[PDB]
RNA sequence: ACGAGACUCUGGCAUGCUAACUAGUUACGCGACCGGUCGGCGUAACUUCUUAGAGGGACAAGUGGCGUUCAGCCACCCGAGAUUGAGCAAUAACAGGUCUGUGAUGCCCUUAGAUGUCCGGGGCUGCACGGCGCUACACUGACUGGCUCAGCGUGUGCCUACCCUACGCCGGCAGGCGCGGGUAACCCGUUGAACCCCAUUCGUGAUGGGGAUCGGGGAUUGCAAUUAUUC
């Protein structure tokens, strides 16, 4: 078997650029194939709430956004390289999660 | 067959896939001499077949812009033509008949290619539409 | 009043449609045709089907300042 | 002898083919046209007579467009934006019993494809008759 | 070159008065096979002020907000005056459009008076630029107020908002409120 | 088209009202028992020419689909056009005739009083029997 | 009365089924993406949790 | 020195992403037909739309005029771009609002169907478009002969049963049943965000610009629908 999964996500666009950049460079290091890094739409959490503890005053609004940001990369090569590049010391921010399919 | 150039008119998806034949549009399952509108056509017929008919039988082009909207893709579809010949004329005939044909297709238009970046615009919170607010003060 | 309308094709309706309305310099039937007091919008459904013998296909109405044929 | 689906007017060619089998007659007349609401968002429903080989070819050229598409765009191609009574109304259900029981009835004329895996695809043996469908109703009515 | 099929010409336009050559223009490069390709105008530093006749037609028209959703209303109804114009006068529809209004419209238009007015209005020497592009607007707005809102049969209601535009027939309300009009400018002299 | 003589104009035909001016769609409509979709699915089930006018009709046509408006059933459509569908005074869907008389012949009306059913007392006036929230309410019943 | 007259139909789903996370507070909650917070302790901890003004 | 600006996010701009099974695809193996169903194994170069997802530049290698020729302003002749919209937002103030958001807290009460359980019924609803969101006396407007469409963001069991729903049947339908998909560019979904020729089809327009709304296959995953999710 050599379908291989890892998704990358991450709030912070450089940690997760960084990391990408660890991965792809990890595999690439040693003659092996990869994939490019897949680019999923960005998820934008949208919520509005009043300003005010209260009820007085002018209604002026809060808008947070919090912004994920989640790549998918592909990988044929043995399970063994894969749990070695996977424990890496990533850096903090990043969620992981490597799929043997 | 690799041109380059496209053509994309507001934020219509298509395509412009070149291979050698005769050059047409297909719009909705309708070629590009028979159209969707049904009431714009001369305004894209007339550049090309009053030249020759043979003119677009230089290079096919598979061009299946799925525009929804008159204004998407009319004139996408001649934002094509012309982007398409000059590209073929630019990579492979010389640049003399390039000068020549940029000319003639810039005769056609002076600048209007490319645009800023605007769309419809947000909302404020205070009012019910984008610039606009609750009841008036006279 | 209560008009004396007539609800569908007529020979007003199709009075005069090839005798003098296509012999003036400007070609269009609605006025004239309004001047006989009877609806003009079918007296222009009668010239189109007319003009529409099978020889050309002329099925498009389109909007109401719309061209008509040149037969002088 | 016709010519492929690629330059074939597809508007054109499922008007030929509802003009030759209209002027054909060869099978009976539909009158389940508008007996019914003909699905939730219309108040008055079409009334072709022949709304069945014209909207058999209809969901035809829904199929070949993109072979594989989910059922439920049909309406959104053919079907308009509705505006249901005082109520706001949005995407949901049609009138689907009486389809697929004219469907029951369809089916062995080769005008509408229900595939074993349910969906649809390019069907290269239905491709080949579709095409030919269209090769013959090239020298149909109208372009003339 | 590039004509109207094999029975029309586009290149019977010359007037020469030597003045429409600073607004107007017809000088080095904005010439078009196109009537209107989706100019971003806005966007440019006032660069808009150099517009022709045929898109002050295009954008002078419509009663309030109640046309605009698709701009392929606006050039389709470009082409059907092109052609409807055609129909009616036989020869080029710019070029009569040009004749019948030059030899009317505004000869003193509405302008105020020094600082501030609005009792009356000033007999104002109008510039051949604003002459030409409001006379244009005198038709769009007689054509929609003719056209539209009418109470006879619609397919010669050009013909009538040219006679009312031109000759002075007494049914167009803009024609009698530019009736007014001239009156000030009559009151000036 | 027109012939010499007297136009379809004003003539007594099932006693209903219509007057020769308003096309299609609202002429068919005159009549309580034809119109919109109902004329629809009558005109597919009965295999009708679709170039035939109104302008100088038989009254013998308006009967048949009034004689399908009194019988519905069979051809599996919504009895709809009728305000005494599942009401009282008809086993079945029946039709009643004549004008003049028209106490008897909306007994259902009157049915509704002798209940003093609010929703037959919304009949009479324009109003909803639900009543919305106090606001331009009210002003629905104006005579 | 303890257990006898209450709990003999479902009544389990009300507004007072739910509260504040921080403050056990019933009013002007935050279903929305589950963090199950009144308008103000959001609005207190929205930098810590990951909701940044941009907009 | 603070504020303003700069700054950040955001918008009809990219022929590099040694980039992608969701999106077509240079040379394979499908293939009627005048180098394509290799997007129906999967092109290791792709990329053009899509990912607005990551790295970029271009108002002055400009012109004319006004201005002290400075700061600047008004129009344009090698020319994609010549005021997008928001966020943040100073010193000093208010007896402005909040102790009914608070495990953020100063100054308190005492003794019986205690504001917390039990209230079938019910609180503004005892209300007449001179406080948000609604009617165009009309070819700019019509019911698919026209859509290979232009287009924010939610969605299930960790406390906790209560989520989004495709598809068949009861069906010509609210609502009910059943296996199914979905922790989500993977399923709802190519979200039914207008129907442009507009295949019932407009002459002096009470009458498509209401139909001043209660009758009808039959009316709810929630005790209570009586001025109210019924459809």
């Amino acid at each position: 078997i050599h379908r291989i999964r890892i998704t990358l996500t991450s709030r912070n666009v450089k940690s997760l650029e960084k990391v990408c950049a660890d991965l792809i460079r990890g595999a690439k290091e040693k003659n092996l194939k990869v994939k490019g890094p897949v680019r999923m739409p960005t998820k934008t959490l949208r919520i509005t709430t009043r300003k005010t503890p209260c009820g007085e005053g002018s209604k002026t609004w809060d808008r947070f956004q919090m912004r994920i940001h989640k790549r998918l990369i592909d990988l044929h090569s043995p399970s063994e390289i894969v749990k070695q590049i996977t424990s890496i010391s990533i850096e903090p921010g990043v969620e992981v999660e490597v799929t043997i399919a | 067959q690799s041109v380059q150039v496209f053509g994309r008119k507001k934020t219509a998806t298509a395509v412009a896939h070149c291979k050698r034949g005769n050059g047409l549009i297909k719009v909705n399952g309708r070629p590009l001499e028979m159209i969707e509108p049904r009431t714009l056509q001369y305004k894209l017929l007339e550049p090309v077949l009053l030249l020759g008919k043979e003119r677009f039988a230089g290079v096919d082009i598979r061009v299946r812009v799925k525009g929804g909207g008159h204004v998407a893709q009319i004139y996408a579809i001649r934002q094509s033509i012309s982007k398409a010949l000059v590209a073929y004329y630019q990579k492979y005939v010389d640049e003399a008949s390039k000068k020549e044909i940029k000319d003639i297709l810039i005769q056609y238009d002076r600048t209007l290619l490319v645009a800023d970046p605007r769309r419809c615009e947000s909302k404020k919170f205070g009012g019910p539409g984008a610039r606009a607010r609750y009841q008036k003060s006279y | 009043d209560k008009l004396n309308n007539l609800v569908l094709f007529d020979k007003a309706t199709y009075d005069k449609l090839c005798k003098e309305v296509p012999n003036y310099k400007l070609i269009t039937p609605a006025v004239v045709s309004e001047r006989l007091k009877i609806r003009g919008s079918l007296a222009r459904a009668a010239l189109q089907e007319l003009l529409s013998k099978g020889l050309i296909k002329l099925v498009s109405k389109h909007r109401a300042q719309v061209i008509y044929t040149r037969n002088t | 002898p016709g010519v492929t689906v690629k330059d074939v007017n597809q508007q054109e060619f499922v008007r030929a083919l509802a003009a030759f089998l209209k002027k054909s007659g060869k099978l009976k007349v539909p009158e389940w046209v508008d007996t019914v609401k003909l699905a939730k968002h219309k108040e008055l429903a079409p009334y072709d007579e022949n709304w069945f080989y014209t909207r058999a070819a209809s969901t035809a050229r829904h199929l070949y467009l993109r072979g594989g598409a989910g059922v439920g765009s049909m309406t959104k191609i053919y079907g308009g934006r509705q505006r249901n009574g005082v109520m706001p109304s949005h995407f949901s259900r049609g009138s689907k019993s009486v389809a697929r029981r004219v469907l029951q009835a369809l089916e062995g004329l080769k005008m509408v494809e229900k595939d074993q895996d349910g969906g649809r695809k390019l069907t290269p043996q239905g491709q080949r008759d579709l095409d030919r469908i269209a090769g013959q109703v090239a020298a149909a009515n109208k372009k003339h | 070159d590039i004509k109207l099929f094999g029975k029309w010409s586009t290149d019977d336009v010359q007037i020469n008065d030597i003045s429409l050559q600073d607004y107007i223009a017809v000088k080095e490069k904005y010439a078009k096979y196109l009537p209107h390709s989706a100019g971003r105008y806005a966007a440019k530093r006032f660069r808009k002020a150099q517009c022709p006749i045929v898109e002050r037609l295009t954008n002078s028209m419509m009663m309030h907000g109640r046309n605009n959703g698709k701009k392929l209303m606006t050039v389709r109804i470009v082409k059907h005056a092109f052609e409807i114009i055609h129909l009616l006068t036989g020869e080029n529809p710019l070029q009569v459009l040009v004749n019948a209004i030059i030899n009317s419209g505004p000869r003193e238009d509405s302008t105020r008076i020094g600082r501030a007015g609005t009792v009356r209005r000033q007999a104002v020497d109008v510039s051949p630029l604003r002459r030409v592009n409001q006379a244009i607007w005198l038709l769009c707005t007689g054509a929609r107020e003719a056209a539209f809102r009418n109470i006879k049969t619609i397919a010669e209601c050009l013909a009538d908002e040219l006679i009312n535009a031109a000759k002075g027939s007494s049914n167009s309300y803009a024609i009698k409120k530019k009736d007014e009009l001239e009156r000030v400018a009559k009151s000036n002299r | 088209l027109v012939i010499p003589e007297k136009f379809q104009h004003i003539l007594r035909v099932l006693n209903t009202n219509i007057d020769g001016r308003r096309k299609i769609a609202f002429a068919i409509t005159a009549i309580k028992g034809v119109g919109r979709r109902y004329a629809h699915v009558v005109l597919r089930k009965a295999d009708i020419d679709l170039t035939k006018r109104a302008g100088e009709l038989t009254e013998d046509e308006v009967e048949r689909v009034i004689t399908i408006m009194q019988n519905p059933r069979q051809y599996k459509i919504p009895d709809w056009f009728l305000n005494r569908q599942k009401d009282v005074k008809d086993g079945k869907y029946s039709q009643v005739l004549a004008n003049g008389l028209d106490n008897k012949l909306r007994e259902d009306l009157e049915r509704l009083k002798k209940i003093r059913a609010h929703r037959g007392l919304r009949h009479f006036w324009g109003l909803r029997v639900r009543g919305q929230h106090t606001k331009t309410t009210g002003r629905r019943g104006r005579t | 009365g303890h257990q006898q007259l209450y709990w003999s139909h479902p009544r389990k789903f009300g507004q007072g089924s739910r509260s504040c996370r921080v403050c056990s507070n019933r009013h002007g909650l935050i279903r929305k993406y589950g963090l199950n917070m009144c308008r103000q302790c959001f609005r207190q901890y929205a930098k810590d949790i990951g909701f940044i003004k941009l907009d």
